Formats: structure tokens, C-alpha cells, sequence
């Protein structure tokens, strides 16, 4: 037996890992169905089980020796991604809870630390016209990125006035290049309603951020990127219609 | 949204137009909950 | 066989969140056990690794020889009740007598707990928050003197009436909440009970309203949850005649049955607007104070 | 149950009984749209010619199933077939049937 | 069995069907003699039983192509017919509950639905000099039309203000000409009080208004009329004096 | 026609789940639906009118 | 109870009928979930239930007075039309049953005689060059319509050299103007291997054919449509990948 | 509760086929009971409504007044295994010393069942069949003359070395099944099990075997089950110098322990390819013979 190698396996996703740290369980609570004294809706969901269950690989960032940090919105990085998305299209209201695995490797003699983190409900603000005397929003592209995500414009107020000074409060995970190659975060589904939209609503907001700054040599790698990798655990969805998106 | 499944058919002697009347009420499993005024109210200006 | 196996053992539709943790009763601070010297291979606590995402669990008596400590401090003082129950300002409503202001002594405040830091910042510690509340109402002139005047605060929920006049008909009040003080008396207070549709407040909704397109026109709708717009706050003269007084009320807000959820980093940052997280982006402000060097105080 | 007001009509305050009920035709094509209307009782406007839309203007929130019957008034020698489609909240009207 | 052909037989009257709908009991409260308890008067009451208690033809209107509907007020449609009338004239006191037996057929090539309904207390209002600015009141020939009845002003609002949208809460039973061909509704004695004047106090009114309009070709029948029927049951009268009416 | 409203129920229309319902019908109640004072008269005593 | 009267729930889909005939069981045997036993793949399927068991309208053909009647290939009709069809696209593997339900309706003064049919394994032959000397074959169209169906050739042969004077062997069912106004047959999964490819494979066809042609005087309705319904039962998907189509 | 109640009883997975009958024995054709005369009302087995998509359920002894008669007529002779024990040619390979044919000594053919319209439409009844095998090699000369000739039958699965030559290398037959005769021998004969992938043979595809797309080109393909496409049969002289007279190779098939399933209405027009439904269509011929008017026989 040993706590850093790990192996992920749901529906026909497999993910193995070797120098890891151990798997962080949200807010000490695993996902789970919704019972029948917390739903209200009669409608009978469907439960697709293995065929929306299942790892997706929806982006791989470059990181840089000098990078701000990036960002995505759940659930909208799969919406067009898979047959959880058409379930997520085709119905009004849905649940889940997913198994992040961020990953990133380099060498020995390679230096820095990510920090992923898991913050429900990251609302975004905007640099009010740099002054403070605008009223702006942020556009589609920012508040819903989906499967690129954004880079954030300052990651020291992490985009909303909070300061990433304090963001290991919520569920989170380093990955420290001298020790571990990959994170794994599993959340439960975090809302006050026991389904949501998923195309309006965004349950959480995925944090990968370079706190110490990777670095390197004149080495033979230079090219460092990190993976995001996602899981739907447990999904419901319910009030079935027709096809919408975006 | 109500559409035609087939057809509105009628033999020799009969009208080629009818007509649908929807009631509408609410199930068993129907609460409320917070007490508001009328959305509209009846009076313009001073009643008698 | 019959049925299929998969389906048999499959755990599809398990209901009950399986708990990681359970609570513990803490009403007295942990107290310390004694400790002595430890000089041993493979026992180490004071290495652990921050990467797993866990806090150090690392004791101080096995960091230092430690005595024998009865704590019996109180650990009450940091509940969400006794932290909650503290009345904060949350509005105040002017009627000025003739101003860019509210000029014919009705005005009307849609309920919105933010635009003020102090009560804000508390509160936006957790992300969602569900409680019962005590509403207080102080009037009096710009200047703090108290005059014979009888005022009308009425309450209107999401889709009622709101008054366009000083002498509205809305102001039957033949079903929604509405009260009558003097500023004689001293201040209004009344009890609130948790009416959003939702199981519990949001801070922060992170999405959308309405769906359709979103462009640059229906942008400002982001952020927008109706289940904490609890509707809009209106004050009489009362009528018929134009007050003889200019008044002012300020509107302050107790938390009782308090029960917060998720937790949430806490502003850095000025406030700019309500129900909207922008910031000063030229104006980037640190966390707290800064220093010279690192090597001195 | 109380009669919904799907037809809209105010022209001229004389024809209002029409507001009472569908015009309903032998349409010469295939799955032409009838009528159409939002399913929100306290919102305009159909169902405000209800006791449930009424009553439930005495109340700002509700919740539950809702019930709407249909009576065909034609002939007995008149027949026909009619899909009834209730779209949830996402989703535009359905461009076709 | 069956649930649309029905016989009504009450004292030497008697009404056969085979086209109706279920009948309805008013307010689910079959009608009843008044008991020592809710009673006032001391008088010994007289229930004449058989000779009042029975059915009465006292109209028959022609649904044309585009009629506004029609209305009664009871119980002053009997008070000059039979001797029901009779007792209701020499008494002061007055208590019964009706059996309504409203009747119009047509072909199968003919179209249309009438809504009986029975509205209790249905207090008629004026058209206010057409601009609003006129406290008229209704003539005596309106608010107690009596064998002909009356025919609406109006028939969207109720003559009072209130909307025929929905008028289908109190007892009600439509006449739909491809199903039915009769209406039946029993209403039991409503009032706030044991006994009533008869004369002066209408407990309710019988609204018979078409919603979709009445429709035919070019057959060879285009004269249809609607026929009402009404039957006392468990009459009592009390306080007897000399012949008084309106 | 009958005059009775749809005895239907959601359960034979559609492919429902469990609902544990608890939502009370306290608030829909006459005595908290008019216990709710409202203006019912204005009386008027000026000095010259 | 009665024997025309019928209702089918499934999902959030409801047909109701009051002329029918009796409900067609297939090859009286319902259909049903493959067992461990019979299946040989050993992926663990997904079973979405509600959200693709249920009604679909396809289809509405308007029978003229000379029409040689048409035909649909399953489950090819379903492949681009809801979240049926999304896992039909990426998953190899698919097992159903069907539930059919035609309908035709018209007066009591037309007449004319529907045959609904479901013939397994409806290979399609094409006029060999008129002389018969020409191997040709039938296009994609034409083997594969989908949505809008084709129609006949000829349909005495069913465009196969077999007879269409002996269809009523496979699961059958009349639509006769003058009893029943719709068919409705059950089908379960008809097929040598557990599971098809559901875009290659088709594992039946219906064939809606009037044998007795659509008469009618010179009345008042001349468009008289039969319009096609189908609802997947006990569906499986298994062999995940990305979305393919035709 | 826990676990959720539509997953409890969810019939999801239900394995066993639900039987809407069963098969009951009938050695003898069915007995006769007697009858009377009745004369009621409610009783009517005449009327029936074949809408329905069923058979007439009416018997004999509601039709008409009938004797007793107990039938003991076998219905064996009616069955799968004794319809199809019946060989059939299917078959027939040329070997003629200088032709357009095969002029080597080496035939080789694809086996297929049809392209002889007699066997073929016998079992076209069916749609799918399952069964072994008895195949019978008939060979003679042209004329019918029993010559001094040695032949050697070999069966070539899918996938193994097909022939090339009359003394090519495959002729070793290390592995795949070869019969060795002379035609002063009786005719050969083999059994053969079942060896499709699938459960049962397939007389018709209604498919294309393969993905992509289907152009006017591989358009031929629709219709190509490869699960009852069991390989080639290939026929020697044997070598190494040629043959020195006209060889006829005919094949004969004999069905054992035959299950049939889905019943398949009839052929009625000429068959014109081997598996492809295809048929003239200014040639479309009556199911059966026609006379001059429905009053005449
Ligand atoms: C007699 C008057 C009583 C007024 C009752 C008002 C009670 C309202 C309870 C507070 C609801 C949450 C406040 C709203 C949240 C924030 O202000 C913004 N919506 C943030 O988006
Ligand atoms: C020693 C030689 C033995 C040869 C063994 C051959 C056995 C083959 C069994 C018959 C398989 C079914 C026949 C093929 C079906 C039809 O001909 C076409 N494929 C129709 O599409």
C-alpha cells in the first residue's frame, strides 16, 4: 500500500498516476443522488450512468515562466463535449458532481507550484474602467470561457475583489513540482437547489494559478503544459425538451 | 404549443371551423406560500 | 440471470451523502495533555506534505514538551448566532423636502442588503446563508431632532403593487405587511422570517437569469439570482398634504437562526456597486500593510 | 377549473366572448401550429381569466403541477387528432412541431 | 349501467334522457329538511310534499346563431305558477332546494355549448350611464324577471362586475351539443338563514349562456331552442298571512 | 360537460419519481388569508371646507 | 372497460385514442432488457430510460384518393431526432423494442382501409433495368430514408419480389375508416446478435399501405393525413466513442 | 428515503422475455367435439373485427352443426426438420477441358445457397435459420459418363489461402478440411455443425456491412452479411499434368436439426441475382393465375 500512486477508473476512463498527492474528498463528503425528500421536481430523471460518467480531456494550457493563471466554469466545459453535454442540452434541470484530475509533470530539475482549486460560485468582476467609476459587466467569454477558459486578468485579487492570499479555504490541491505531477479534487453537487440549469448556472469555478513560478535551466524541455481532466459523478437530469445551448 | 396531430376532418353537412374551450386549474399537490397585494387594483379615482 | 446483475448491485440512486466526517461537541477549547522528550525513527510529525490539500495535524505536544492544561475557554462567542446577531446598517431612505432626492415623501427601496461594506464583507464570508431576521427601523430629521411625524413603512413582495404616489392606492395595504410609527415612538421592530424559494440565500450566483442570447445589453443582468430579490421597501408621509419635514430613515438588520454554509475568501478590496464584485483595477490595493525589508519589522 | 383565456382579442369590446375559446379549422397541410401560450399563472395574460390566476395574484409564490383541460366544441361527425406539447423553462417556441 | 342515460321522477313529474352528463349535487350536499336546531320560527311549518315538490316547464328560449345568453332568478320563476306559487304567496317564510333540468338538443351536424350554472346571490348591476358617472339601478323587470327571464347586456362581465370567465367555481354543467343534450344540477337551500321571503330574496340565478356559438349548414333545421326545467324539493313554508305578491 | 373538474393525476400522465411533499397550506388558510388589516375608511375633519 | 378505448404513457409522452383495435403484442412476447446470458460485450451499457423511452411524431403523410403507400426503416428515423438518436451516434452497440403507433382518422362518410405492417429484415430490391438484366442497387435514400420515408416503387411486390398478398404474417394491424382510426404494434428487439450497430443495421421496417383506397363525395375535407409515432422501449447503448453518423 | 424509491422499483434491467403464450403439444391434428344449434343473443363468434391484426378464433362448432370425430392425423411431416431434410442442388462447378470457364482443373466458388430458385425459395420462408449441415459432391462428365478421375474438394474458410492454381501450395491442407474422391466412388458426404458468429444464418441484410459513407459505389454492398458467408470451396484435378476429361462438380445440401424463427412472406417473381432481391420491373407478374371475371370460375 502506498498514498501517492493512484488509479482513477470510471465508466471506460482509466487514470493512473505515480507521484501524487492524496485524493481530497471536497468538503469531506462524496457525491451523491438526490433523495426524494430533497427534490421537487415529479418528473422521473434519467440517470445515464457510464455513458456521461466518464473522464473528459477538455483543455491543455502552456505553462509559462511568467503566467497569470487560468480559470474554468462548471458545468459549462462540457455543455459541447460528449454525450453528458446532449443530456445537458436537451434538459432543463441537472445534477452532479465531478472528479477533477489536474496534471502537470516535469523533471527533477524543474521548480514551481500550481494550486488547483475548487471555489463554488465564482462570480467574476470587471477592472471598473480602471477608475472605478464604471458599472461594466464581463462578456459570455469571460464569465463562460467553457473549453479554452480564460486567463485571468490580475490573479492577486483573483478577479472579484477576494484575494487568492486565502483560497485553500475551499477544496484545493497543490501541485508542487518536486513532489507531486498531478492533483484530484472530488466535489459533491454544491448548490441550494437540488438540480439547476447548467447552461445559466455555474456551480463552481475550477482555480489553476502558479503561486511559485516555474523554472528551469537552458535544459532540453522548456515546454511545460498542464491538462485538465474532468468526471461527472453521480448525474441527474430532468424536463426534457428540445436541443438548447449557449 | 398546440399543434395539428392530423387533421380537422368533417363529412358533407358540417362546419369546416370549430372551436376549443381550456379550463384550467391546479393539481393536488399545489401550495402558496407568501401573501402579496393584488397585482392590479380596482379603483380610478374615489369609489361613490 | 434475471434480472441482470448490473443493475442488481449497481449503486444508481444512492440517496444519502456519505459523510467523510462527523461532528464532535466542543464547548470548551481543547485542552493539552502532557509531553516529553521523543527520540525515534519513523515517528514524525512535524513533516507533512501541504500539497495534499490538508492542514497540518502536527500537535504541539509532540513539538514541544508540553504541561498539563484544563482549557474551559468558550467557544460560543464564534458561533454563526452569536456572530450574526449583531444589528448592522443595511439602508438608509431620505426624504428630503425638495432635493434631486424623493421630493413628495414616498420612496422606494428594493431590498438589497449590500451597499454598505461593514455589514457586507461579514456576511460575504460564506457563500450560501439561511436565517430568520430582525428588522429595525430608526427615523429622524438630517439633523438627529425628533419631530411629530407619523410615517408609513410598507412591505412589497416581488409582483405587488408599488407606489408611484404619496397617495397611491396601494397604500390599503389590504394584504401585504406595512407599519405605522410616529417618530415620537421609538424605532419599529419586526421579525423576518427565511422566504426565499431557494433552500438558503446566495452571495454569489455565478451565471445567468435568463436564457437566449447574452450581449453586451443583457450583460448586466450576470450575477442576478431573484431568489434573495425579496422585493421592494416603500415609506409614506403620510398623506395628504406635503410633510412639513424633511426625514430620514436608516434601516438596520439582525440575524437570528443563522445557518451558513460554504465558505468564502474574504474581500480585499473596495466595494463599488451592489450585487456586483468590480474593482478599482488601476487602485489594486494589497491585503493588508507592507513592510521595507523582509529582514527587519 | 376555470375557463384560460388563450384568445387575445380586445377588438372591439363586443367580440370579448371570443376571448374564450380556440379557433380550431380543417387545415389543408400537416401539424400546423393551433395556439399557443405561456404556462405561468400570476404572469400575463391567459391565465388571469382563471380563479387559480387570480388567487394566485393573493400570493407570490406557489408551487406544484398544473392542470389544463381542453373541451372540443365541434360536431360529433367532426374528428381529429392534436398533439399538446408543454415545453420547460430553456428552450425558444418550437418552430415546428 | 350507465352514467349518461339518467330518469328523474319527483312527485306525478317525471324526466327521461340519453344523451347527458353525470348529475351534479351542488356544492356535494344533497338538499334537506331544516332541523329544530337551525330553525327560529316557531310556527309548525307545512311541507305540502307532492303538489309542490315536482317539475315545472316555465320557458323555452331560441339559441340563435348569436345570442348574449339568458338568466333566471329563483325562486321567483314559480311564484305565479302552480301551487307551489301558491304557498309561496300566502307565506312569509319560505325553504326549498330546485332540481334543474336544463334540456336543448340538436343534430350530430349541429355545433356549439351552452355553460349552465347556478351563481347564488347574483345581484345585477347597471350599465353607469355609459361613462361611469350615473348611480342607476336596475327595474323590477331585471332583477326579478321571472317566466321569461332576461337576456344579458352584456355577457363577458356578468351584468355585476364579475368576469363569466369564471363562473364555472359554483355548480355548474355544460351543455356541449356533440355529447350532451341536457344539463341536471340539484342545489340545496342557500341562504344565511333557516327561511326566507320568497319574494323579496332570490337565493340564487340560473345563468344559461352559450361560449361557443351555436353553428349549422344549410340544413333543414335552424330553429333550436333551450327549455328550462326546475323541480322544488323539501319545500316548507311558514308564517301564513293573506295572498301577497310582487 | 359532467361540471367536475380533471381527476387526472400527474402519476398517469407522466413518469413521475417519490416526492416526499411538505409544503404547508397554513399560509392558504381564511383566517391567515384576512387576518391582514387593510383600509377600510377615511374620515375627514378640516377646519373650513 | 373496454376493448377501443386506449391510453399510452411513456416518459413524458402520452397518446390517447377512443377508436382503436386491440393492442399487437409482436410475436407475443414483450419486449425486454438482454440478459448476462445472452449479451457478449463486456462494456457496461447505459440504459437512459425515461429520457429516450418515449413517443416520437417523425412523420405525417397525407393519403390521397391514388396513393401506392410508404415505408420506414428502424431505427433509422430516430438517428438525428432527439437524445435518443445522441446515443445512438456515439455508441456502437444499440438494442431496443419499438412501440409503433399509426394514426389516421377521418368522418364517418369516408371510407378506405390502412395496413400497418412490421416486416423484419425489409431488404430492398430495385427494378433490375426494367428488362432485368442489370444488377443495380438502391441508393442511400432509398434503403435509408429516415425521417420522411419513401415511397413505393410498386408496392403488389414489395419492392423485393415478395408479395405484399401475404404481409399480414409479420405483426399487422388495419387502420379500417369505419372501426378504428389508428394501429398500434409492439414490437420487441428483433435480431440474431444481442446487440447492432442501430446505423447500419436496420431491424425492421413499417409499412403503412392502403390495399382498400381513401374514398370521399365532394365534402368538406379532401386532406386526410396518416401520421407516424414510435417509442423505443428497454434501450441499451454500449461501445462508446465520438459522434458518427451516416 | 435511501435509497431513492424510482430506482427500487424501477424495472430497469428485467432479463426474461415476457411470454404472452406458450406451446402446447399437438401430436394429432385437432379433434372435432359435437354440436347443436343455438340461438342467442350476446354470443356471436362470426363477428369479429380484423383491424385487430388477429386470426379468426371462430372454430368449426360454432359455425355449423358438427359431428364428433377424433383426428388423429400426425402433423410430423409438417415440421422444421422434416421440411428441410431435403437435398436440394445448390451448386454445380464446371471444369471443362478449353472454355471460357475454368480451363485448369481449378474451380473456385463462394458459398452460396442461393442462385437456384427452388432450394432458395424454400427456405426464403424464414428469415433467420439455424442448422447443421449434410452436403453431398455429385461428379461426372458432361454427358453423365463415370470416368477414372481423382478429385479433391476443399472447404476454405474465411481469411485462409485461396487456390491460384491446380498445383498451387494451399493444396496441402495442413489445416482446413479436404475430401479426397475418386468418380468411381458414390457421391461424397459430409456433415457440417453450424459455424455463423451470429445466432442464426441470415437469408436477408437490411443493412450495409460497412461505416462511412455509402456512394454510388460500394452501393453493391447493401445486403452483405458476412455472418453467413462461411468461405470458398475450391476443387483440384489433382495435378501436376492436366485433366483429360470434361469434369461436373454438383452440390447438394441436406438440413439437421433446423430452427427457423421469423416467418417471411413468399417469393413470387423471378429470381435474377445471387444475394439481392432484385426483379424486372415492365415484367411484374400476379402472385398466381387470373381469369376473365370474379362471377366465372
Ligand atoms: C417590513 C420590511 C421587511 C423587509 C424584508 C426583507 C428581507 C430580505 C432578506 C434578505 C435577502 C437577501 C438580501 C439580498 C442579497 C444581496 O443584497 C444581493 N442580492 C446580492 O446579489
Ligand atoms: C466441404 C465443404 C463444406 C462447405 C460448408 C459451407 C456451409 C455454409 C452454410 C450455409 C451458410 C448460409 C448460406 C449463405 C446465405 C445466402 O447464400 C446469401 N448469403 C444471402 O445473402
Amino acid at each position: 500500500y502506498s498514498d501517492r500512486v493512484a488509479q482513477l477508473t470510471i465508466g471506460n476512463s482509466t487514470i493512473t498516476t505515480q507521484e501524487a498527492a492524496n485524493i481530497i474528498v471536497g468538503y469531506g463528503e462524496w457525491p451523491s443522488y438526490c433523495s426524494d425528500s430533497d427534490a421537487t421536481a415529479v418528473d422521473k430523471p434519467t440517470r445515464p450512468d457510464v455513458s456521461v460518467n466518464r473522464f473528459y480531456t477538455l483543455d491543455t494550457k502552456l505553462w509559462e515562466k511568467s503566467s497569470k493563471g487560468w480559470y474554468w466554469k462548471f458545468p459549462d466545459v462540457l455543455t459541447e463535449t460528449g454525450v453528458f453535454g446532449q443530456n445537458a442540452q436537451f434538459h432543463y434541470l441537472y445534477r452532479s458532481g465531478f472528479c477533477i484530475h489536474v496534471q502537470c509533470n516535469a523533471s527533477k530539475f524543474h521548480q514551481g507550484a500550481l494550486l488547483v482549486a475548487v471555489l463554488p460560485e465564482y462570480v467574476i468582476g470587471t477592472v471598473a474602467g480602471g477608475t472605478g467609476t464604471e458599472d461594466s459587466h464581463p462578456p459570455y467569454k469571460q464569465t463562460q470561457p467553457g473549453a479554452d477558459g480564460f486567463e485571468l486578468q490580475h490573479p492577486y485579487v483573483l478577479d472579484a475583489g477576494i484575494p487568492i492570499s486565502q483560497l485553500t479555504v475551499c477544496p484545493h490541491q497543490w501541485i508542487n513540482l518536486r513532489t507531486n505531477n498531478c492533483a484530484t479534487i472530488i466535489v459533491p453537487y454544491i448548490n441550494a437547489l437540488p438540480f439547476d440549469s447548467a447552461l445559466n448556472h455555474c456551480n463552481f469555478g475550477l482555480l489553476v494559478v502558479p503561486i511559485s513560478p516555474l523554472d528551469y535551466d537552458q535544459g532540453a524541455t522548456p515546454v511545460i503544459p498542464i491538462t485538465i481532466t474532468l468526471a461527472p459523478m453521480c448525474s441527474e437530469f430532468a424536463g426534457l425538451r428540445q436541443a438548447v445551448t449557449q | 404549443s398546440i399543434w395539428y396531430q392530423t387533421n380537422y376532418v368533417v363529412p358533407i353537412g358540417a362546419p369546416n371551423t370549430a372551436y376549443i374551450i381550456a379550463l384550467a386549474a391546479a393539481q393536488k399537490n399545489f401550495t402558496m406560500q407568501l401573501c402579496k397585494d393584488a397585482s392590479d387594483i380596482l379603483q380610478t379615482g374615489t369609489i361613490q | 440471470g434475471d434480472r441482470v446483475a448490473d443493475v442488481i448491485e449497481s449503486s444508481i440512486g444512492d440517496s444519502v451523502s456519505r459523510a467523510l466526517t462527523h461532528a464532535l461537541p466542543a464547548p470548551t477549547g481543547q485542552n493539552t495533555q502532557v509531553s516529553s522528550h521523543r527520540l525515534d525513527t519513523g515517528k514524525v510529525p512535524a513533516l507533512q506534505a501541504a500539497e495534499i490539500g490538508a492542514s497540518s495535524n502536527a500537535s504541539d505536544e509532540s513539538m514541544i514538551e508540553t504541561r498539563c492544561v484544563l482549557n474551559s475557554h468558550s467557544t460560543a462567542e464564534t458561533t454563526l448566532d452569536s456572530f450574526f446577531s449583531r444589528a448592522g446598517l443595511v439602508g438608509e431612505i431620505d426624504l428630503p423636502l425638495e432635493g434631486t432626492t424623493n421630493p413628495n415623501g414616498y420612496a422606494n427601496w428594493d431590498i438589497d442588503i449590500t451597499g454598505y461594506a461593514q455589514m457586507r464583507r461579514k456576511v460575504e464570508l460564506f457563500t450560501y446563508m439561511r436565517f430568520d431576521a430582525e428588522f429595525t427601523f430608526v427615523a429622524c430629521t438630517p439633523t438627529g431632532e425628533v419631530v411629530p411625524q407619523l410615517l408609513q413603512y410598507m412591505f412589497v413582495p416581488p409582483g405587488a403593487p408599488k407606489p408611484d404616489s404619496r397617495e397611491s392606492l396601494a397604500w390599503q395595504t389590504a394584504t401585504n405587511p406595512s407599519v405605522f410609527v410616529k417618530l415620537s415612538d421609538p424605532p419599529a421592530q419586526v421579525s423576518v422570517p427565511f422566504m426565499s424559494p431557494a433552500s438558503a440565500y446566495q452571495w454569489f450566483y455565478d451565471g445567468y437569469p435568463t436564457f437566449g442570447e447574452h450581449k453586451q445589453e443583457k450583460d448586466l443582468e450576470y450575477g442576478a439570482c431573484p431568489n434573495n430579490m425579496m422585493g421592494t421597501f416603500s415609506v409614506r408621509t403620510v398623506g395628504t398634504s406635503k410633510s412639513k419635514y424633511p426625514l430620514v430613515v436608516r434601516i438596520y438588520m439582525r440575524m437570528k437562526h443563522v445557518r451558513a454554509w460554504i465558505p468564502r475568501p474574504m474581500r480585499n478590496q473596495n466595494y463599488l456597486f451592489k450585487a456586483n464584485p468590480n474593482y478599482a483595477g488601476n487602485s489594486i490595493k494589497p491585503t493588508g500593510a507592507s513592510r521595507t525589508a523582509i529582514t527587519t519589522l | 377549473e376555470t375557463i384560460l383565456e388563450v384568445n387575445n382579442v380586445p377588438t372591439n369590446a363586443t367580440s370579448l366572448m371570443e376571448r374564450l375559446r380556440f379557433p380550431v379549422s380543417a387545415q389543408a397541410g400537416k401539424g400546423e401550429l393551433c395556439a399557443v401560450f405561456r404556462a405561468d399563472p400570476g404572469r400575463s395574460g391567459p391565465w388571469q381569466s382563471t380563479l387559480l390566476g387570480q388567487l394566485c395574484g393573493y400570493y407570490t409564490q406557489w408551487s406544484g403541477s398544473l392542470e389544463v383541460t381542453f373541451m372540443f366544441t365541434g360536431s360529433f361527425m367532426a374528428t381529429g387528432k392534436m398533439l399538446i406539447a408543454y415545453t420547460p423553462p430553456g428552450g425558444p417556441l418550437p418552430k415546428d412541431r
